[PDB]
């Protein structure tokens, strides 16, 4: 219950930020946001150790980039990161300085290629199929 | 593939 | 400004729990009065020493004064929450008191200007987070700017501080999942 409440709050925040970036960068390709959301939510619930000493928005941006990668939608990480900066609370250190291994820090692209994408590759690849995706419910409010 | 061939700049 | 009006009232409020609060304390299967008073006193000592190191002047009175405003806000909010409602459990809960007190202190720090206060009270961000929304709901004198500040503190905890190593969150995920 406490944890369920906590996750509800986290999902609401996460989705709101997701929706803002998507409405802005994936204006065309509206089917993607709900897929990106499914990957993002799966990561928070099932691969939560990726959150340890990290930031929710790092998981968010990595999810956007990964889905658009399978969907072969041209969307550079730089473009994502540049759009990310316009979020009110957004700070560039969040993408320029990310925990990689034990106490090594690098850009979000390094975190993506070396940690996130390694961990979620099979989950992400499932979106390469033409079958109807089984999507996560969009979080309330 | 899923690799990102970008350098943050 | 409702925050300014609040500081005025706190400035005139007494330093110890009201008679109403005390009544609730006496209704507790395990009376929390002495531990509540003791906590206030222990934290006062820590806060003033830490505030003085930070700002200077070998144990500042400004720090002592800020702390008093915080404790008064803390008793006020505690009072309204209890009034709007196992008080023994609640009133005997360490997390409840320490988080409510820190939230009261954060509001005072923010008006006379966020995790600094957590370090000061040795409070884990996840434990603190639990009281934010309730405090906001229980305190009618918050300005829109203070509500956004508290909401921002909550978001910072949800986005990163609650996920720092050693956070009680991971222990909770593991047991549920």
């Amino acid at each position: 219950t406490s944890l369920s409440l906590f996750y509800k709050k986290v999902y609401r925040l996460a989705y709101l930020r997701l929706n803002t970036l998507c409405e802005r960068l994936l204006s065309e390709h509206p089917e993607l946001e709900h897929i990106i959301w499914t990957l993002f939510q799966h990561t928070l619930q099932n691969e939560y150790e990726l959150m340890r000493d990290r930031h929710l928005d790092q998981i968010m941006m990595c999810s956007m980039y990964g889905i658009c990668k399978v969907k072969n939608i041209d969307l550079k990480f730089k473009i994502i990161v540049t759009a990310y900066k316009d979020l009110p609370h957004a700070v560039q250190e969040t993408f320029k300085r990310v925990l990689i291994k034990e106490e090594e820090y690098d850009s979000i692209i390094v975190f993506y290629n070396s940690v996130f994408m390694q961990r979620l590759k099979t989950n992400i690849l499932q979106y390469a199929s033409t079958r109807p995706p089984t999507l996560s419910p969009i979080p309330h409010i | 593939d899923l690799y990102c061939y970008e350098q943050l700049n | 400004n409702t925050i300014q009006q609040l500081m005025m009232i706190l400035n005139s409020a007494s330093d110890q729990p009201s008679e109403n609060l005390i009544s609730y304390f006496n209704n507790c299967t395990v009376n929390p009065k002495e531990s509540i008073l003791k906590r206030v006193k222990d934290i006062g000592y820590i806060f003033k020493e830490k505030f003085a190191k930070a700002v200077g002047q070998g144990c500042v009175e400004i720090g002592s004064q800020r702390y008093k405003l915080g404790v008064r806000l803390y008793y006020r909010v505690m009072e309204s929450m209890l009034k709007s409602e196992n008080f023994s459990k609640l009133l005997n809960d360490n997390i409840f008191h320490m988080s409510l007190l820190a939230c009261a202190l954060e509001v005072v720090m923010a008006t006379y200007s966020f995790p600094w206060i957590l370090n000061v009270l040795n409070l884990k961000a996840f434990d603190f987070y639990k009281v934010i929304e309730s405090f906001i709901k229980a305190e009618g004198n918050l300005t829109r700017e203070m509500i956004k500040h508290l909401e921002r503190c909550e978001h910072r905890i949800m986005e990163s501080l609650a996920w720092l190593s050693d956070s009680p969150l991971f222990d909770l995920i593991k047991q549920s999942k």
